[PDB]
């Protein structure tokens, strides 16, 4: 038989927590991640939206 | 122009380096509150603590190589040295190995064979701090080396060294 | 200091070819790809699609 339905997908992440790295090569390379030990960085009070 | 806009630095205790040098107002004065015959005043003595900041800059400030630098040496910049705590022992190790494999049972200088036998505690660290500076001894390192000329000569490597993010290596970076 | 760029450069990107063959069993994909001045590209991460 053939009736006219299409594919539905879908992904499960249970178990599992999110992650990215405070780095610019985006690597979890120790305590004084890339971006953080960076020139900008640490100096002066700014305002966040995300 | 003329009048010297004073400097200082303020530091953080995470890194090791200096904050920022601003043209601060966190010390600057009431304007013209002074007196038109006693505002000479001002333009001379007000720049006083600007020619005795210049005496303060050289007084203990030990001066660097990069009038800006990056990472620190260990010497003289107060790293302490507290002297190893030397103390012998509580109980005596040999007095107590040849009765308590003959006969007898303790719980305790001690009673039998009292002795002088030391071995070296070195209290002080191997090698002292290259990440930054002890928490306190800002005055005997930063003091505002000032330039009274706001920018002077060709854009480079000019009397610069005053914004956090300016780096030796880099001219201009994020 | 020595491991990370500050100025635009491009990562995960897609190409698709201007010129295709399409027959009975063959299918020639044709890519003009170029890769860009001062940057190596590692082969084990480089990947078609359906």
């Amino acid at each position: 038989t053939a009736v006219d339905s299409i594919t539905q997908k879908k992904f499960l992440c249970d178990r599992t927590l999110w992650r990215i790295p405070f780095s610019s090569n985006f690597m979890s390379m120790g305590a004084l991640t890339d971006l953080g030990q960076n020139l900008l960085y640490a100096n002066s009070a700014h305002a966040l939206d995300m | 122009k003329e009048i010297p806009t004073p400097y200082m630095w303020s530091y953080q205790p995470q890194m090791g380096l200096a904050a920022g040098a601003a043209q601060d107002y966190s010390t600057r004065i009431n304007y013209m509150s002074a007196g038109p015959h006693m505002i000479s005043r001002v333009n001379g003595i007000r720049a006083h603590r600007n020619r005795i900041l210049l005496e303060q800059a050289a007084i203990t400030t030990t001066p660097r190589n990069n009038l800006n630098p990056r990472s620190w040496p260990a010497a003289l910049v107060y790293q302490e040295s507290p002297a190893p705590t030397t103390v012998v022992l509580p109980r005596d190790a040999q007095a107590e190995v040849q009765m308590t494999n003959s006969g007898a049972q303790l719980a305790g200088r001690p009673s039998f064979t009292p002795r002088q036998a030391i071995l070296t505690l070195q209290t002080s660290s191997s090698e002292p701090r290259s990440g930054g500076i002890g928490t306190l001894q800002f005055i005997e390192e930063f003091v505002p080396s000032v330039y009274f000329n706001p920018f002077s000569g060709p854009p480079g490597h000019y009397p610069d060294q005053f914004i956090p993010n300016f780096d030796a290596v880099k001219d201009s970076a994020d | 200091h020595d491991v990370t760029t500050d100025r635009s450069q491009r990562l995960t990107l897609r190409f698709i070819p201007v010129d295709r063959e399409d027959t009975a069993y063959s299918y020639k994909a044709r890519f003009t790809l170029a890769v860009g001045d001062n940057r190596v590209l590692d082969m084990a991460s480089t990947y078609f699609d359906i």
